[PDB]
C-alpha cells in the first residue's frame, strides 16, 4: 500500500506556480504586447522629426 | 415609552438607536448621489438650472452623511456597541451614563447640518473644508459656521465612545479570557479606538482654529498677518490619513469572522493577524503627507513620505494571503455572507493595488485631483466598507433581531449592488487618466462617454438599496414565518461529512464566541454569573 | 457626620435619585422653567434667519 | 424485520410525514440494527442512511431545485427596470448642448488636425 | 510520523463508547491530509459495529472514495478490506443504490 | 499525479480566462456596439 501523502502539499505548489505563470503572460502581454508597441510608434514620430 | 428610549442606559438599545439613525442618513445621503449622477448624466447643465452652488452643497452633504452620519454609527456605535460587550462577556459597558450621551449629540448636529443648508449661502466647500476658501470674505453666512459646530459635535461622540471601549476592554473581560486570547473583531474595535483617541484632538484644534479665525479675528490662516493656509492641512490630514483606516479595521474583522464561520477551518495564523492589524494602526500616524504632494514640500520628505507608505502594503498583503489561506482546504458555504465576503476580497485588492499606484510622489503629480483618486477611495469606501457592513448585517441580523430574512432575495440584491457598482466605479480610472478634475459640476464634451455609463449604473444600485429596503420590511413583518417556510436558511454552519442529521441537532452551534450562543434576541440581563473559558 | 442619615434616606425611597434629597424641589422646578427657554427661543429664530431678516 | 409498506421509498414519503409516526419508525429501526448484519431487509438499509445522510432537516441546500433560475431571472428584471426607468427620467430634463451637432463635432478635428493635436492615437472628436 | 499517526488512531478507536466518540474520531481520522492506512480503517469499521450503527460503517468507505484520489488505489483498498467487510456484512453506496 | 491534475486543472484555465475577461474586459463592449 503506497502511503498517500502531501496531496495538498503539491496542489499547494501547482496552485502558487500556476498563479505566477498565469500572471506572467498577463504582465508580459502588457510589457511586450501594448507597452512596447506604443514606444515604437511613439519613436517613429521622434525619428522623422 | 419615553423612559425606555429617551433615558437609556442599556447598550443594546443605543446601539438600535446608533442603527436606526444610519438607515435614514444612509437613505439620505444615496439620493443627492443619485443628483449629482444625473447632473454628470451629460454635458451641460441638465437638471440643476445653472447652480453651481447646490451642487458643492450637496457634494459636502453626501460626503458627510456617508462618512460621519452611516459609517461611524453603524460600525463602530452600531456594531461595536452592541457586539463587543457580549463576546467579551461584560454586561454592558464601563460608563453607561455618557454612552447615551455619544448618541444624543448625533442628531443635533444632523440639526445644525440641514440649517446650514437651508441658509441662503450653504457651504460649498468640501468635505476637506479649507481655511482661505471657507473664510469670512469667500463664505460669509452662518453656514459653514453651523457647519462646524457639526463636526465638533461628531468629534465630541466619538472621542466619548472612544474612550468607553478602550476602559471596557482593559477590565471587563470573564474569568478566562486573557488579553492574548481574544477575537479579532474585538482587537479591531480596540485599536480603532485608540486611533481616534490620539487623532481627534488635532482635528478639533484646527476646526476650532478655523472657527476663531472667521469670528475673533485671529491671522491664524489669514495670508495678510502671516497665517498659512498649509498648517490648516497638516492639522487636518495628521486626523484624515489615520482616519482612512478607522473606517477599514473594524471592517476587517468583520471579514476575518465571516470566512471562517462559513468556510469551517480557523485562521491562518492569528497572531500574526493581530500583529499586521496593530502595525496598519501605528504606520499610518507616519504617513499623513501624501494628500499634500503636490503642496510643495521639499524633496527629501517627499522620499521619506513615499518610501513610509509603501511599508503599509507589507502587513496589508499578510492579511490578505492569511484570508486566501483559511479557505483552501475547509468546506466553503456560499451564503449571501460568504458572497459578500468574497466579493470584498477581489474588490478590495483591486483598490489596494490603485493605492500603491497612488504612493508615488513623482507618478502621483499625474494622478492627484481626477476622478482617477475618486475610482480608488471609492473601492475601499463603497466596495471595501459598504460590503462588510452588508456581510455583518446579513450575518448577525437572525441571531440579534430574531427574524430571518428571505435567502433568494437576498442574493438577488447582492448581485444587482455587485454589477450596478462596478460599472459606476470600474469607467472612473479610464475618466481620471485623461485628466478630468474633480468637484466639477459640468465638463468638457469629450468626457461624456463612460460618464454616461457610470449614470446608467447608479440606478442599479438605487434599485438595490430599494430592495434591501423591502426586504428590510419583509424581515420585520412576518418573519416569524420565514423559519416556518422555505425561504431562508437556519443554520450557517453544516454537518460534517460522518456526521448523521440526528446528532447535529444536539450540537447545533460549533462557534468560537459568545454571541451565537445566546437567545434570539439577547435578554436584557444577558450575564448574571460570569462565563468561564479554558 | 449627615452622611449616615442621608444614606438611610437615600437608599429606601423608590423614587428618582434627583428627587430622593427633600431640598431637591427647590433646583429643578426653576430649572424646568428656564431650561424651556434656553431650548425653544432660539428655535424661533429659525424661519426668520431663513428668509434673511436681521434683527 | 418490519412492515413492507412502511420501509418502501421512505425517501419521498419522509416529508409530508406526521412527526409522530415518523419518530415510531426510528424507534423500530434502531432495534432491528442491535442485530447481526446482512439479515436487514434492502429497503431499510436504504432507510437507515437516508434518515442519517439524507437531505432533509440539516443538510438541505442553500438553494432549492428552481431557485437559481429565479435569481437570474429576477436580476435579468432588475437590469431591464433600471434602464427603462432611466430613459423616463432623461426625457424630463434640458436640451443637449449646441455643440454636439456632429458638424460641431467634426469642425472641432480640423481646427486639431492642423495643430497636430495627436500623432500617436487620434484625435477623432466625434461621438453623435 | 505515519507509523505513530497509525499507531495512535488504532488506539483511540479502541476506546470509542458511544455513537457520539465514534464519529467524532473518525471525523478526525479524515480530517488529516494523508489519507489512512488500510490497517485504520479495519478498526473503524470493528468501532461502528460496537455502537450498532450500520450507516456510519456505509459512509466509512464513502468517505476513503472521496479522499483516497486514486480509482486503483480504492480497488487497492477495496481487495485486503473484502474478506472483514464481507464477514460484517457493510454494503457498498453503489451497491445498496440508495 | 500528471494523469490525475491534468483532467482537472487544464479546464480551469480555459474557463479562468472567460470570467476574468468579463469583469475586466465589459467596457470594450460598450465602446464596439456602438461608440456611434
Ligand atoms: C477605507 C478607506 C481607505 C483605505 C483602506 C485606503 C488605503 C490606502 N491608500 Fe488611500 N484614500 C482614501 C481612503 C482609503 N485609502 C480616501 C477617502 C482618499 C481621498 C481623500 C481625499 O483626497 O478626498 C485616499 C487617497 C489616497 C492617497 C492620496 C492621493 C491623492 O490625494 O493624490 C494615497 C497616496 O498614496 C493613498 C494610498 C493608499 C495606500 C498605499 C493604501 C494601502 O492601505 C493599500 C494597501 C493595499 C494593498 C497593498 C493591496 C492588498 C495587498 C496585496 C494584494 C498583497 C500584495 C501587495 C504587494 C506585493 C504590494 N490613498
Ligand atoms: C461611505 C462613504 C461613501 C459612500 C457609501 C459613497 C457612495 C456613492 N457615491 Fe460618493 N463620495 C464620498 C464617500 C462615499 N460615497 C466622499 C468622501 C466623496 C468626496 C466628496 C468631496 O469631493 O468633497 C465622495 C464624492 C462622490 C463623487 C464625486 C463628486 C465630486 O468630486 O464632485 C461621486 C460621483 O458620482 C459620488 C457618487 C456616489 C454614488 C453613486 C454612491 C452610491 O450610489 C454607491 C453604492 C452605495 C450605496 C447605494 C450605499 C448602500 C448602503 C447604504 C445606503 C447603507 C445601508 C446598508 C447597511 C446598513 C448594510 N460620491
Ligand atoms: C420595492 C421592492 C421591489 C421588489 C419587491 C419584490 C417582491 O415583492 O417580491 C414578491 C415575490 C417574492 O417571491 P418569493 O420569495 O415568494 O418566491 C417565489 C418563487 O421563488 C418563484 O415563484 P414562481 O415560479 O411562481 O414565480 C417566478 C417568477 C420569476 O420572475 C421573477 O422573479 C421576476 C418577475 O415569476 C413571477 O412571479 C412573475 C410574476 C408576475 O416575487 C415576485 O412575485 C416578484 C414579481 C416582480
Ligand atoms: C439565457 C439563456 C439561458 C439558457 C438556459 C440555461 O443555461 O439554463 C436553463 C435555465 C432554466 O431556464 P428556464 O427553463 O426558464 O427555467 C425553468 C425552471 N428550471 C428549469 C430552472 C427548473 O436558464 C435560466 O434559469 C437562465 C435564465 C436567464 C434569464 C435572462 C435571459 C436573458
Ligand atoms: C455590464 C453591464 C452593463 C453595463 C452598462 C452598459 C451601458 C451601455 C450604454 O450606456 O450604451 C449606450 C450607447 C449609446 O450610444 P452612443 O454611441 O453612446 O451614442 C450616444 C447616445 N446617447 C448616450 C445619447 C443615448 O449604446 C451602446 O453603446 C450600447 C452598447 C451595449 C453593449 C452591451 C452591454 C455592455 C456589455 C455587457
Ligand atoms: C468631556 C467630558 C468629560 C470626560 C472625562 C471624564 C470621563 C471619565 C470619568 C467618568 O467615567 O465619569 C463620567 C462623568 O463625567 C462626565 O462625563 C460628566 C461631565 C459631562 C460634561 C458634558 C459637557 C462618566 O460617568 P458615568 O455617569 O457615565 O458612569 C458612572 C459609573 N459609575
Ligand atoms: C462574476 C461575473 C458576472 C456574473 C453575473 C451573474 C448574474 C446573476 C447570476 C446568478 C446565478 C446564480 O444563482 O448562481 C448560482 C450559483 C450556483 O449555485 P449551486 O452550485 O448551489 O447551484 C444552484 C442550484 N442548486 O452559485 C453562485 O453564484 C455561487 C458562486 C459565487 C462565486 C463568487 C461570486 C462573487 C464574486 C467574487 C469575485 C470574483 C471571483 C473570481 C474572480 C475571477
Ligand atoms: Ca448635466
Ligand atoms: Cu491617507
Amino acid at each position: 500500500i503506497a502511503p498517500i501523502t502531501g496531496t495538498i502539499k503539491r496542489r499547494v505548489i501547482m496552485d502558487i506556480v500556476l498563479g505566477f505563470s498565469l500572471g506572467g503572460v498577463m504582465a508580459s502581454y502588457w510589457w511586450w504586447g501594448f507597452h512596447m508597441d506604443k514606444i515604437n510608434k511613439r519613436e517613429k514620430f521622434y525619428a522623422e522629426l | 415609552m419615553v423612559q425606555r428610549w429617551l433615558y437609556s442606559t442599556n447598550a443594546k438599545d443605543i446601539a438600535v438607536l446608533y442603527f436606526m439613525l444610519a438607515i435614514f442618513s444612509g437613505m439620505a445621503g444615496t439620493a443627492m448621489s443619485l443628483i449629482i449622477r444625473l447632473e454628470l448624466a451629460a454635458p451641460g447643465s441638465q437638471y440643476l438650472h445653472g447652480n453651481s452652488q447646490l451642487f458643492n452643497v450637496l457634494v459636502v452633504g453626501h460626503a458627510v452623511l456617508m462618512i460621519f452620519f452611516l459609517v461611524m454609527p453603524a460600525l463602530i456605535g452600531g456594531f461595536g456597541n452592541y457586539l463587543l460587550p457580549l463576546m467579551i462577556g461584560a454586561t454592558d459597558t464601563a460608563f453607561p451614563r455618557i454612552n447615551n450621551i455619544a448618541f444624543w449629540v448625533l442628531p443635533m448636529g444632523l440639526v445644525c447640518l440641514v440649517t446650514s443648508t437651508l441658509v441662503e449661502s450653504g457651504a460649498g466647500t468640501g468635505w476637506t473644508v479649507y481655511p482661505p476658501l471657507s473664510s469670512i470674505q469667500a463664505h460669509s453666512g452662518p453656514s459653514v459656521d453651523l457647519a462646524i459646530f457639526a463636526l465638533h459635535l461628531t468629534s465630541i461622540s466619538s472621542l466619548l465612545g472612544a474612550i468607553n471601549f478602550i476602559v471596557t476592554t482593559l477590565n471587563m473581560r470573564t474569568n478566562g479570557m486573557t488579553m492574548h486570547k481574544l477575537p479579532l473583531f474585538v482587537w479591531s474595535i480596540f485599536i480603532t479606538a485608540f486611533l481616534l483617541l490620539l487623532s481627534l484632538p488635532v482635528l478639533s484644534a484646527g476646526i476650532t482654529m478655523l472657527l476663531l479665525d472667521r469670528n475673533f479675528n485671529t491671522s491664524f490662516f489669514e495670508v495678510s498677518g502671516g497665517g498659512d493656509p498649509i498648517l490648516y492641512e497638516h492639522l487636518f490630514w495628521f486626523f484624515g490619513h489615520p482616519e482612512v483606516y478607522i473606517l477599514i479595521i473594524p471592517g476587517f474583522g468583520i471579514i476575518s469572522h465571516v470566512v471562517s464561520t462559513y468556510s469551517k477551518k480557523p485562521v491562518f495564523g492569528e497572531i500574526s493577524m493581530v500583529y499586521a492589524m496593530a502595525s496598519i494602526g501605528l504606520l499610518g500616524f507616519l504617513v499623513w503627507s501624501h494628500h499634500m504632494y503636490i503642496v510643495g514640500l521639499d524633496a527629501d520628505t517627499r522620499a521619506y513620505f513615499t518610501s513610509a507608505t509603501m511599508i503599509i502594503a507589507i502587513p496589508t498583503g499578510i492579511k490578505i494571503f492569511s484570508w486566501l489561506a483559511t479557505i483552501h482546504g475547509g468546506s466553503i458555504r456560499l451564503a449571501t455572507p460568504m458572497l459578500y465576503a468574497i466579493a470584498f476580497l477581489f474588490l478590495f485588492t483591486m483598490g489596494g493595488l490603485t493605492g500603491v499606484a497612488l504612493a508615488n510622489a513623482s507618478l502621483d503629480v499625474a494622478f492627484h485631483d481626477t476622478y482617477y483618486v475618486v475610482g480608488h477611495f471609492h473601492y475601499v469606501l463603497s466596495m471595501g466598507a459598504i460590503f462588510s457592513l452588508f456581510a455583518g448585517y446579513y450575518y448577525w441580523s437572525p441571531q440579534i433581531l430574531g427574524l430571518n430574512y428571505n435567502e433568494k432575495l437576498a442574493q438577488i440584491q447582492f448581485w444587482l449592488i455587485f454589477i450596478g457598482a462596478n460599472v459606476i466605479f470600474f469607467p472612473m480610472h479610464f475618466l481620471g487618466i485623461n485628466g478630468m478634475p474633480r468637484r466639477i459640476p459640468d465638463y468638457p464634451d469629450a468626457f461624456a462617454g463612460w460618464n454616461y455609463v457610470a449614470s446608467i449604473g447608479s440606478f442599479i444600485a438605487t434599485l438595490s438599496l430599494f430592495l434591501f429596503i423591502y426586504i428590510l420590511y419583509d424581515q420585520l413583518v412576518n418573519g416569524l414565518n420565514n423559519k416556518v417556510n422555505n425561504k431562508s436558511v437556519i443554520y450557517n454552519k453544516a454537518p460534517d461529512f460522518v456526521e448523521s442529521n440526528t446528532i447535529f441537532n444536539l450540537n447545533t452551534v460549533k462557534s468560537s464566541s459568545i454571541e451565537f450562543l445566546l437567545t434570539s434576541p439577547p435578554a436584557v440581563h444577558s450575564f448574571n454569573t460570569p462565563a468561564v473559558q479554558s | 457626620n449627615k452622611v449616615i442619615q442621608l444614606q438611610k434616606i437615600f437608599q429606601s425611597s423608590t423614587k428618582p435619585l434627583w428627587w430622593r434629597h427633600p431640598r431637591s424641589a427647590l433646583y429643578l422646578y426653576p430649572f424646568y422653567a428656564i431650561f424651556a427657554v434656553a431650548v425653544v427661543t432660539p428655535l424661533l429664530y429659525i424661519p426668520n434667519a431663513i428668509r434673511g431678516i436681521k434683527a | 424485520a418490519l412492515s413492507n409498506a412502511a420501509v418502501m421509498d421512505l425517501q419521498s414519503r419522509w416529508e409530508n410525514m406526521p412527526s409522530t409516526e415518523q419518530q415510531d419508525i426510528v424507534s423500530k429501526l434502531s432495534e432491528r440494527q442491535k442485530l447481526p448484519w446482512a439479515q436487514l431487509t434492502e429497503p431499510e438499509k436504504q432507510a437507515v442512511w437516508y434518515i442519517s445522510y439524507g437531505e432533509w432537516g440539516p443538510r438541505r441546500p442553500v438553494l432549492n431545485k428552481g431557485d437559481s433560475s429565479f435569481i437570474a431571472k429576477g436580476v435579468a428584471a432588475g437590469l431591464l427596470f433600471s434602464v427603462g426607468l432611466f430613459a423616463v427620467v432623461r426625457m424630463a430634463g434640458g436640451q443637449d448642448a449646441k455643440t454636439m451637432n456632429k458638424e460641431w463635432q467634426l469642425k472641432s478635428d480640423e481646427y486639431l488636425k492642423s495643430k497636430n493635436a495627436n500623432p500617436w492615437g487620434g484625435y477623432s472628436q466625434v461621438q453623435s | 510520523t505515519f507509523e505513530e499517526f497509525t499507531a495512535r488512531y488504532e488506539k483511540e478507536f479502541d476506546e470509542a463508547y458511544d455513537l457520539f466518540e465514534v464519529q467524532r474520531v473518525l471525523n478526525n481520522c479524515f480530517s488529516y491530509d494523508l489519507v489512512p492506512a488500510p490497517a485504520v480503517i479495519e478498526k473503524a469499521l470493528r468501532a461502528a459495529r460496537r455502537v450498532n450503527d450500520l450507516p456510519t460503517a456505509i459512509r466509512v468507505f464513502e468517505a476513503l472514495k472521496y479522499k483516497v484520489e486514486n480509482e486503483d488505489q480504492y480497488k487497492a483498498y477495496l481487495d485486503e478490506l473484502k474478506d472483514v467487510r464481507q464477514e460484517l456484512g457493510v454494503p457498498l453506496k453503489e451497491e445498496l443504490f440508495p | 499525479w500528471v494523469i490525475t491534475e491534468g483532467r482537472r486543472l487544464i479546464p480551469e484555465i480555459f474557463q479562468w480566462s472567460a470570467v476574468l475577461s468579463v469583469c475586466l474586459g465589459w467596457p470594450g463592449a460598450v465602446y464596439f456596439f456602438s461608440k456611434a
